[PDB]
């Protein structure tokens, strides 16, 4: 989610996944935990024993066959948390997710009521305004020639700097807003 | 903001202004694709996979978190078929031939089994329920100047 | 070894069980890379405009304008009378039309015929 | 009827003399007054008709238009109110007169006792349209619109008059009670069948029958929000009246001349319908809607029973009220994004909470919800269309299913889901916004208490 | 003055009075819920009056009070039909939108527009009395497309989420199928027997012919998910627990069963049509139970529960037991309805974590929810003596005992035991066993809102059968001789569902892993039915609507004949008429051409 992608996943990541993958369905098909471990700590063991091959064509024809298996037996109604892209409380609050320059739409009379949260709104927009300004050049100094490769993002390199484009990640709604 | 030759044009002939029509869509031209030149009004426009928008990956930070689409890429010419809302293409457990017999196979034993109860009904060992007025002639339907037939009902 | 799946148009092929991936070469994984690359660069455009302090409207979609355009008016200018072409327009905008007119019309040729022999049964019809 | 048109008039030089700064008032208090005014000519008789001279009458068809008619010009000055913010007084006071000109015209041609007067004002009403589509629309295309608003009208109405003037030289006139009264059967004959067809391919072309549908999306998506609304409320029910007024001199020609109209709208309904459901633009979304709409309109006045006439005075009016009510909204959005396409501006229930209310009581409306006067004309329409014919039913349940599929689509994809992220200038909803949607729609609400306002002669 | 009306109308009036005071100050308060909450109360007790009323006497009445429009021989009127099922119907109703109030005070209380969540509960009530108490088609009408607004607003509660939004727009969509149907059967009266009034309908069709009936089965197979429209229902389990156990569970859904009930006189005098309500009922109610028994969202089980439960209700009326369908409404709005209320309890204490596979040992974590909830499986599948059996038990009996097919009492005692299989299910996986949900417990019943909503429907679900069924007058003649193990065959059926269902789940414990079965993979898809059906139709229309309607048709051929046609005509003749290179010799050998022709062609 946060984290920037790459343009391919290696190998090991490919393994890894499937074992994250084996192993959630597997908690789905063995429901009680007993039974889970036992069955889990079996599918390790028959993960770990192709652990050390050192040819790649005979690790990929592995994995291959191993993905094929799991398609073949991967319990079509699996246990998803209930937050996640699949759960039943996937995106319940977006509804409530407000976007804070809405607040600049207010009246006055609106803006009366909570004049602490508008004064330090104030303090952050003024910071915003001057962060920008540096982040720009600090951000085209950065950048290779020819345009980004990548979309992962530098950090602060001075004293006074602010991460560049930080504003709607910093200023997200939040996770319950209401 | 938009100039003339950013907008969709006619079909692409040569591998030059086909580079152009794969750069004016921001993709490879190794990936660009137009759609076979027909009747069809399809012109210049590239022929994306045929997969929803559901089956885009849900983990990645999209500029558009419910389409799940990005600000410049190509939108599919059917983006409105799949939009979440509508058909998906997601692959599913069984595949689509399995499901269908399956579907189909049991719709029909069910429809030819109604068919061949309805042959042979279910019932008690019991002769016709008995009314005493002349099968209630008069309470169904009436008519009391025809005098109709009388039937009898035994007693046993 | 166990049951294949069959891919459908309704119900694509898993990413993971595609031959492509499993096939790598280094021409893959520069297609791979430069496609991080048109992805990254609008990114950053994109981020780049949406950040600003400064802006205060709707963020012009390219993209979007595009598809709306070849959509609706693209569509003649791209088009020729061809035999698949005149066929499907034949069949789709004529074969509805008369089709439903032989069915209503038979249908109310039966009626009209009906009620001729008085075989009809009009008791109680007075609202029409 | 004088005093209903002498201060419809008087609108004008009270615009031309009026100061910069308050021509939108006193047009907009004006033309309420004369909406008033109007509404006394609702109390219709069982009998004849309201003969105010030998140059106008009332009846009871003509009465709900003409309310409409006058009520539509105050929501359309505030509509309108927005956009000419920037432009100068004397183009104000022009856009104004050219919507004072088309009320004259549409009140002229409601009441309209002879049918070449009918005719006159009927082709009149075409001047101000297109000068106001093609002088104030915004894209490049509104010239383009203008002109196929403009052929295609032409292209049906100019036989019409040929057809006309032949009548007054067999039959010695064309007032409409001596038509009525003095009435006579169409034998079977090529020359007869002509004269059907000059007769109702006029009317056909603006209603619009299927077929001859190309204009409407394109002159009700390159016009401005007032044009739109006048197109889509009062202009395009020119053609329903005129063929109610005009079938009764095509019998029993219409037996079998209707057929291929029938079969044009029963399919072009469905065929419209369908076409909604994949719109990547709200207007022309609106303006397919119409047409199917109108389609079974077509069916109604083809059929030419009491329940069909009825339905279809019902449905006429519901329709110019709903789709007046969805121009606006999409305006509304579109004054914020200016750009029109749906899927641009999404989940605005989050940060427009009334006007999602709005939005659903449109669609609610649009989608034929009972009791509302939609459903009755839709219902009734649909009863005698399946006396008419048993197999009716399948199509116009088809069509009904449709519907409600593409309205609560547009409803959805608008208001509902996540707000788009860029899109930061969506103000909150102007006072006048608000008063137009309810303006728009209490009327409707409140009409569903009296139908027999809106059922027609035949009620 | 023979006060039966005055409070029969004052009931459904008293009902909308909270929707006026929805512009006041209390809606912007924190004590509208309970207000609305009070005012249902006291409908309910005041709708006690006419039922005692009927119960002592029979009192029956019809109250056209206002007149509507008029159409030439047809009067239309406001109308109401306050009959033994109206004044039936109605209390129970109430009695249990009062316990989903009171549930709600509690369930929903973390959700910022509480106020409009109560507010939409009693529009819906609103409605569905509309529905309910109709004495004409029109109104009736009303009231069938009211609830399914409010069953669209409700089920698309959290309109962030675009699932909510799918399901709501497929119940619309399901119900529309079914409301051609309604159409055609209005249509079809009107035309024939004059008339959209009950009366005047009973009076003029002494045999009813295929298409009026055809039509309102169609319309109850789209309101209640018979199996050619069933997915609609599971699908709605988007909205917040609340909505589903008031309109999806007990009270909406059966609006297309009562519409059966209330067209009774024209089902007696049609076979066919009877034939056809018996098929659907049976496979109704055999592939829900067949879904539910495999499913692990607790929900989408009572939800498949209910689909069963409905089938078996069209059933009944297939055989010609309409009062006995209208008794296991009345029963099973009780016992359904507290089960969705111990789901939700459960739902809440665990955090939101509606999957049966991570609750745990909650028998004894939450004592209360474990007893409600067993006395309400008790009642579902049915126990002598509770509230479900005064119904199921009769049901059963004259299914047996009746000229049917072979094949739909089959599916109608396989659905009874695998009924009875779903619900051991339930409590195995949910009660019994070690608990699974995360290490920070937060259960906690100890709400007297919850309590006391909760053990109302209990002492329902327990005494409300004995009650009803001693209370009401006899409407049909009872089987009063069976063979002996026919008699006992609802109660064998039940308990072989129990034992088989219990044997089979007690193997998950074993330590071993096999991989599923084509019967399995076909029970847990659902029949596969909502992939293909909203797969293939669904994308083949939307297809042509964009391919021949819009481009092929509109954009294309449409215009290529008339205008473009025209133009490019108009454009040749015009560039061929005005090319002359303005040479006077030209001009004057076609004067010469025109002059020659014109002498010889006239004369
Ligand atoms: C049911 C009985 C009601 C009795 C009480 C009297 C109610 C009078 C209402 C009159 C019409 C309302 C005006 C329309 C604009 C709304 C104004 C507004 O913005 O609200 C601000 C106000 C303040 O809220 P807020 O917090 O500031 O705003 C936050 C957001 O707006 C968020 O706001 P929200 O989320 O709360 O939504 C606003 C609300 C309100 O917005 C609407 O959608 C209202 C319009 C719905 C109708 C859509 C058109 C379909 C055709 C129906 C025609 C019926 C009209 C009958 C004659 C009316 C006379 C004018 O929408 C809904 O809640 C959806 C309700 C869906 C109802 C569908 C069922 C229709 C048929 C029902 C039976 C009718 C015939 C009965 C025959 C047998 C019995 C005699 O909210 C309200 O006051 C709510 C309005 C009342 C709810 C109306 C629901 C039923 C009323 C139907 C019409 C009258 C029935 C007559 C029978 C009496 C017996
Ligand atoms: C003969 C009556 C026994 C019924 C069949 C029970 C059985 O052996 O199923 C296991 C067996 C294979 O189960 P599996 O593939 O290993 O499931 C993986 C785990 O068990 C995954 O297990 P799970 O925890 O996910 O779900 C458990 C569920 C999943 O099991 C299923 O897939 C159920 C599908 C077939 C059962 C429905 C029968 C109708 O099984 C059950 O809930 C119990 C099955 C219902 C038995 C109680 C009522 C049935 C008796 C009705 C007929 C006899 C009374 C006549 C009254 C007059 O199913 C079959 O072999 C099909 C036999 C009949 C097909 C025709
Ligand atoms: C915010 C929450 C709610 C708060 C408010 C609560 C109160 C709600 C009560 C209001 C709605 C409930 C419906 C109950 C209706 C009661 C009044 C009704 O019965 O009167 C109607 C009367 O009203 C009229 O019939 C309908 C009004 C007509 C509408 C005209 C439109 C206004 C002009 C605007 C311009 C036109 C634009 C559209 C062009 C076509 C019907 O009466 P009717 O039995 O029949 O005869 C009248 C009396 N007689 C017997 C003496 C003759
Ligand atoms: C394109 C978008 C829509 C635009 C509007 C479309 C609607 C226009 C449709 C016109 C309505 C019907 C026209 C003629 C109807 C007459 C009945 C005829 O169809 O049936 C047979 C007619 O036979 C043949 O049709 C004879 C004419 C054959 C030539 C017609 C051309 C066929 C296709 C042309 C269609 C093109 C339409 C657009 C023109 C630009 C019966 O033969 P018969 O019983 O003995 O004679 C009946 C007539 N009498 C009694 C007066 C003598
Ligand atoms: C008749 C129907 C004709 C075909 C109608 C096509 C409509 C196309 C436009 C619909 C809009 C798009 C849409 O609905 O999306 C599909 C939408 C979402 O899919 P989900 O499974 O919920 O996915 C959730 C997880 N992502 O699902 C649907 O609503 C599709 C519903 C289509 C129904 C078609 C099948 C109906 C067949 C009924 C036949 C039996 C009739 C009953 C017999 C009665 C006898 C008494
Ligand atoms: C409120 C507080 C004030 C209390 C004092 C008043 C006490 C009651 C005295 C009222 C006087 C009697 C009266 O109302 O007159 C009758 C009058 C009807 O007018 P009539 O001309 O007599 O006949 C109708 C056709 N012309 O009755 C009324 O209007 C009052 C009650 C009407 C019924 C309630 C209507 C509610 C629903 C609104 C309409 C919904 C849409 C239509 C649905 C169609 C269904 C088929
Ligand atoms: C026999 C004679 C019959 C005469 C019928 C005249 C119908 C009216 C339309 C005539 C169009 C003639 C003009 C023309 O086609 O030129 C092509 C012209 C070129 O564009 P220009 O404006 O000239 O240049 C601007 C850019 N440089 O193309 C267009 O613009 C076409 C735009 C207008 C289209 C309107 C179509 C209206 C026709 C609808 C169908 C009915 C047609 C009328 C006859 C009905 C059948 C009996
Ligand atoms: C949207 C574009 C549509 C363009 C117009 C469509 C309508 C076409 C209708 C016909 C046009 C002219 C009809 C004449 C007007 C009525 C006059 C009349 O009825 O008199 C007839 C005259 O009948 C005619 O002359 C008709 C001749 C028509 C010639 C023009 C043909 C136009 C195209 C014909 C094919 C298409 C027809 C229907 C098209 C519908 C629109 C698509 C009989 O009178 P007499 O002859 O004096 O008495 C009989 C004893 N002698």
């Amino acid at each position: 989610a946060f984290s920037a992608p790459a343009a391919y996943l290696t190998h090991q990541q490919k393994v890894l996944r499937l074992y994250k993958r084996a192993l959630r369905h597997l908690e789905s098909w063995c429901v009680h935990r007993d039974k889970y471990r036992y069955f889990a700590c079996l599918m390790r063991a028959r993960f770990d024993e192709h652990k050390n091959e050192k040819d790649m064509v005979k690790a990929t024809q592995l994995l291959r066959q191993a993905e094929e298996e799991f398609w073949y037996g991967q319990h079509p109604q699996p246990y998803i948390f209930p937050e996640s892209p699949g759960g039943t409380s996937y995106e319940r609050y977006e509804c409530y997710k407000v976007p804070e320059w809405c607040l600049d739409d207010w009246h006055p009379s609106e803006k009366a009521m909570y004049p602490d949260y508008f004064a330090k709104r104030e303090q952050w927009k003024r910071l915003r305004r001057e962060s920008w300004e540096r982040e720009v050049k600090q951000l085209q100094e950065e950048t290779p020639p020819g345009g980004p490769r990548t979309e992962a993002l530098p950090p602060a390199r001075k004293e006074g700097d602010l991460p560049p484009l930080w504003w709607h990640i910093v200023t997200r709604p939040r996770e319950r807003p209401m | 903001h938009v100039t003339k030759d950013m907008f969709p044009g006619p079909y692409p002939k040569t591998p030059e202004e086909r580079a152009a029509a794969a750069k004016k869509y921001n993709m490879r031209v190794e990936d660009y694709e137009p759609y076979p030149d027909d009747g069809m009004g399809y012109g210049d426009y590239p022929k994306l996979p045929d997969r929803s928008q559901q089956e885009r990956d849900p983990w990645y930070d999209w500029d558009h978190p419910d389409l799940r689409l990005n600000w410049g890429e190509p939108i599919h010419w059917d983006l409105d078929m799949y939009i979440r809302n509508r058909v998906d293409t997601s692959p599913t457990p069984v595949s689509w031939n399995t499901m269908c017999k399956h579907l189909f196979g049991f719709v029909a034993f069910m429809l030819f089994m109604f068919w061949v109860g309805e042959i042979y009904p279910s019932y008690q060992p019991v002769g016709p329920k008995q009314y005493p007025y002349n099968d209630l002639y008069l309470e169904r339907g009436g008519d009391p100047t025809k005098e109709p037939e009388p039937v009898v009902h035994y007693e046993i | 070894s166990f049951p294949k799946y069959k891919p459908s148009r309704l119900a694509t092929l898993p990413a993971t069980l595609d031959p492509a991936e499993y096939d790598i070469s280094p021409e893959t994984r520069k297609a791979q890379a430069e496609r991080l690359a048109i992805r990254s660069r609008l990114k950053r455009e994109y981020l780049l405009q949406y950040n600003d302090p400064n802006r205060l409207g709707v963020i012009e979609d390219p993209a979007l304008i595009r598809w709306t355009y070849a959509r609706s008016a693209n569509i003649y200018p791209n088009f020729r009378p061809t035999p698949k072409t005149s066929l499907l327009g034949a069949l789709f905008g004529i074969g509805p039309l008369f089709f439903w007119y032989y069915v209503f019309k038979t249908d109310r040729d039966k009626k009209e015929k009906l009620i001729q022999e008085g075989k009809l049964d009009q008791t109680f019809n007075i609202s029409y | 009827m004088l005093k209903i048109i002498i201060p419809t008039t008087m609108l004008l030089p009270m615009t031309w003399m009026s100061k910069h700064n308050m021509i939108w008032i006193n047009a907009t208090v004006h033309s309420l007054l004369i909406s008033l005014i109007s509404l006394s000519l609702l109390n219709q008789l069982g009998e004849n008709s309201l003969n105010f001279s030998l140059t106008f009458f009332s009846d009871s068809l003509s009465a709900p238009l003409l309310v409409l008619t006058t009520w539509l010009l105050p929501l359309m000055l505030m509509a309108s109110q927005s956009h000419l913010s920037k432009e100068t007084t004397t183009r104000k006071k022009l856009y104004i007169t050219m919507l004072i000109l088309l009320q004259l015209f549409l009140i002229m041609t409601f009441t309209a006792t002879e049918l070449i007067l009918f005719y006159i004002l009927f082709e009149a009403t075409l001047v101000p349209t297109l000068i106001i589509i093609t002088r104030w629309g915004n894209q490049t295309e509104r010239l383009n619109a203008g002109l196929y608003f403009l052929f295609y009208t032409l292209a049906g109405s100019l036989p019409l008059l040929v057809a006309l003037v032949y009548i007054q030289n067999t039959t010695g006139s064309l007032n409409f009670l001596i038509i009525h009264y003095w009435s006579h059967p169409l034998s079977n004959s090529w020359s007869n069948i002509f004269m059907w067809l000059a007769c109702i391919m006029a009317f056909m072309v603006k209603m619009p029958l299927y077929g001859l549908h190309l204009w409407l999306p394109k002159a009700h998506v390159e016009a401005p929000i007032a044009g739109s609304m006048v197109l889509a409320a009062v202009l395009l029910k020119l053609g329903g009246y005129g063929m109610m007024r005009i079938t009764t001199i095509l019998n029993p020609l219409t037996n079998y001349m209707a057929y291929p109209f029938l079969m044009l709208s029963m399919w072009g309904m469905i065929m419209t319908s369908s076409i909604c459901l994949r719109q990547t633009d709200l207007k022309s979304l609106i303006a397919y809607s119409s047409v199917s709409h109108m389609a079974l309109v077509i069916v109604a006045i083809m059929i030419q029973t009491p329940w069909s006439f009825m339905g279809a005075t019902a449905l006429m009016i519901a329709h110019g009220l709903t789709s007046s009510m969805l121009f606006c909204l999409a305006n509304t959005n579109y004054e914020r994004v200016h750009s029109r396409t749906m899927i641009l501006a999404r989940g605005l229930q989050t940060l427009l909470p009334l006007m999602a209310t709005w939005w659903l009581v449109a669609s609610l409306t649009n989608l034929a919800l009972p009791p509302s006067i939609n459903l009755i004309g839709e219902l009734f329409i649909i009863t005698a269309s399946f006396s008419w014919s048993n197999i009716t039913i399948i199509l116009m349940g088809m069509n009904m299913m449709i519907t409600a599929l593409y309205s609560l689509y547009m409803l959805i994809t608008t208001q509902r889901g996540k707000y788009t992220h860029h899109i930061n200038n969506i103000k909150p909803s102007f006072t006048r916004e608000n008063a137009l949607m309810a303006l728009h729609i209490l009327p409707l609400l409140l009409l569903t208490l009296n139908p027999k306002m809106i059922l027609g002669p035949l009620y | 003055m023979n006060p039966f009306a005055s409070l029969t109308l004052t009931t459904l009036t008293i009902l909308t009075i909270p929707i006026m005071m929805s512009n006041s100050n209390i809606y912007k308060t924190n004590l509208y819920p309970n207000y609305v909450k009070t005012t249902v109360s006291y409908a309910f007790t005041l709708s006690l009056v006419p039922l005692l009323m009927f119960m002592h006497t029979g009192q029956e009445m019809i109250i056209s009070n206002w007149h509507w429009m008029t159409l030439q021989t047809v009067e239309l009127s406001l109308s109401f039909k306050m009959d033994y099922f109206s004044v039936m119907f109605i209390p129970v109703a109430l009695f249990v939108t009062w316990s989903i109030m009171e549930f709600s005070m509690w369930y929903m209380h973390s959700d910022p527009f509480i106020n409009r969540f109560f507010k939409y509960l009693l529009l819906f009530l609103i409605t569905m009395m509309i529905l309910v108490t109709a004495n004409n088609l029109f109104q009736l009408f009303i009231g069938w497309e009211g609830v399914g607004i409010m069953s669209f607003l409700l089920i698309g509660w959290w309109h962030g989420r675009t699932d909510a939004n799918t399901a709501a727009l497929q119940a619309i969509l399901y119900n529309r199928i079914g409301d051609i149907g309604f159409v055609l059967s209005m249509a079809w009266f009107l035309t024939h027997s004059n008339a959209w009034d009950l009366q005047q309908i009973f009076m003029l069709n002494n045999e009813c012919p295929n298409m009026p009936l055809i039509g309102l089965l169609l319309a109850a197979a789209g309101k209640s998910a018979q199996f050619g429209l069933h997915p609609w229902l599971p699908s709605a389990m988007e909205g917040p627990t609340p909505v589903s156990a008031l309109l999806h569970s007990s009270t909406m859904v059966v609006a297309g069963v009562f519409l059966l009930i209330r067209f009774y006189p024209l089902m007696e005098t049609n076979k066919l049509v009877q034939t056809m309500t018996l098929c659907l009922g049976a496979i109704t109610t055999l592939f829900t139970a067949l879904c539910a028994i495999t499913q692990n969202d607790i929900k989408k089980i009572v939800a498949f529960s209910t689909s069963s439960q409905l089938g078996l209700m069209m059933v009944t009326i297939g055989i010609n037991q309409p009062h006995l369908a209208f008794l296991h409404i009345c029963m099973h709005a009780f016992f359904k309805a507290m089960l969705f209320m111990c789901s939700g309890s459960i739902i809440h204490s665990l955090n939101d974590e509606q999957d049966i596979r991570k609750m745990g040992g909650l028998y004894k974590a939450m004592p209360f929810t474990t007893t409600a909830l067993i006395i309400g499986s008790l009642a579902l599948t049915g126990m002598p003596y509770l509230t479900g059996f005064y119904s199921k038990d009769l049901i059963i009996e004259a299914v047996n005992m009746s000229y049917t097919n072979a094949w739909a009492l089959l599916m109608t005692l396989i659905a009874t035991s695998l009924t009875a299989a779903y619900s051991t299910r339930i409590i195995f996986f949910a009660f019994l066993g070690k608990p699974r949900f995360p290490p920070l417990v937060l259960i906690n019943e100890n709400n007297p809102l919850l309590i006391n909503s909760i053990k109302r429907l209990l002492i329902g679900s327990i005494f409300a059968g004995f009650i009803i069924s001693n209370n009401i007058p006899p409407m049909t003649v009872p089987n009063t001789t069976m063979p002996l193990y026919m008699k006992m065959t609802a109660l064998i059926v039940t308990i072989m569902g129990f034992m088989l269902a219990l044997e089979l789940n007690n193997t998950t414990y074993y330590l071993k892993f096999k991989y599923p079965s084509q019967t399995y993979k076909f029970s847990n898809m659902l029949g596969y039915y909502p992939s293909i059906m909203h797969r293939l139709p669904t994308y083949h229309n939307l297809s042509m609507s964009q391919k021949s309607a819009s481009s092929l048709l509109d954009l294309i051929w449409l215009e290529t004949i008339l205008p473009k046609t025209t133009s490019f005509i108009q454009m040749k003749m015009s560039i061929m008429v005005s090319n002359q290179k303005g040479l006077i010799k030209l001009y004057f050998l076609s004067f010469l051409i025109t002059i020659m022709i014109s002498m010889t062609l006239f004369n």
